[PDB]
């Protein structure tokens, strides 16, 4: 006997990937204001981003 | 003998006089109380994230 195969074939993969230590990054927009009696120069404010 | 009696950065006429810091509390105008912060730390939660 003799055989002879030919074969072709194709494939898709579509995969995701997930760090559950970082999962998003967060950007605030946020805006100072001056409700005193003095100008302040070179503000520095230091905030809180609270959840729950 | 000594110009600071309690140990602290402020001289006894300092204290005494109230020349100093005005936020430091009344009772450390004398020269035999010091003014002295105790500042500690208190935990309330503590929040895991697994890697």
């Amino acid at each position: 006997s003799t055989a002879v195969q030919d074969s072709n074939g194709e494939s898709w993969n579509t995969g995701l990937s997930i760090n559950k230590g970082e999962s998003a990054y967060i950007n605030a927009n946020v805006r100072y204001y001056n409700t005193g009696t003095a100008p302040m120069y070179k503000v520095t404010p230091t905030t809180n981003l609270v959840l729950d | 003998l000594e110009s600071n009696t309690a140990g602290d950065p402020y001289t006894d006429y300092e204290k005494a006089s109230g020349s100093f810091d005005k936020a430091i509390k009344t009772e450390a105008r004398d020269p035999l109380v010091a003014a002295y912060p105790i500042v500690g730390v208190g935990m309330e939660k503590l929040i895991i994230s697994t890697n």
